[PDB]
């Protein structure tokens, strides 16, 4: 008994998010967008979510990565 | 199968692994940038992914240098393909002994 996925779709992606001069990386997700909004989802199934401080970790300042975008991060 | 057919198969496998990763071995193939694939493979041994994103050039240079050194190491040392040569020699010796 096996598991096979299907019905794929196109999206755009970025390696990291720079907010307030710091680089934010995903925990176990991928950063995706469909337009004017950005979300985080798991690899093997589409499930968007809002970016908070409980699914990202911070390292350094957004000056060393090749490819980084500006966006806001919710603060609970 | 002729030689060019096997070469075509090897090229197909190389292209598939370069452009997709491990996704094409189970179901349809999906596309992803190469540095992200490298970061994901880093996460499989116990290293956080940011380590890759701050040392890209160093890793790329080391990779290229290793490939060049592999070419030179293969070229220089003469006795590196012993197994296949041994197989050919054994078959030829058996046939010659049979004919004699
Ligand atoms: C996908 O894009 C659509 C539009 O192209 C977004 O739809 C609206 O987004 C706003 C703000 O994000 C919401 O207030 C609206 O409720 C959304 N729907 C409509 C009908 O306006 C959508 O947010 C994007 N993301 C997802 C996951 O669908
Ligand atoms: C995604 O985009 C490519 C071109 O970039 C296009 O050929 C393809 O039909 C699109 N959709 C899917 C599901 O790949
Ligand atoms: C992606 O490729 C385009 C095409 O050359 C380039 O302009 C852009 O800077 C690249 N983005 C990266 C490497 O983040
Ligand atoms: C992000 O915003 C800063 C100012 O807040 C700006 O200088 C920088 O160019 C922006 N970068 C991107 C990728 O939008």
């Amino acid at each position: 008994v096996t598991y096979v996925p299907a019905q794929e779709k196109n999206f755009t992606t970025a390696p990291a998010i720079c907010h307030d001069g710091k680089a934010h990386f995903p925990r176990e997700g991928v950063f995706v967008s469909n337009g004017t909004h950005w979300f985080v989802t798991q690899r093997n199934f589409y499930e968007p979510q809002i970016i908070t401080t409980d699914n990202t970790f911070v390292s350094g300042n957004c000056d060393v990565v090749i490819g980084i975008v500006n966006n806001t991060v919710y603060d609970p | 199968l002729t030689d060019e057919m096997i070469a075509q198969y090897t090229s197909a496998l190389l292209a598939g692994t370069i452009t997709s990763g491990w996704t094409f071995g189970a179901g349809p193939a999906l596309q992803i940038p190469f540095p992200m694939q490298m970061a994901y493979r880093f996460n499989g041994i116990g290293v956080t992914q940011n380590v890759l994103y701050e040392n890209q050039k160093l890793i790329a240079n080391q990779f290229n240098s290793a490939i060049g050194k592999i070419q030179d190491s293969l070229s220089s040392t003469p006795s590196a393909l012993g197994k296949l040569q041994d197989v050919v020699n054994q078959n030829a010796q058996a046939l010659n002994t049979l004919v004699k």
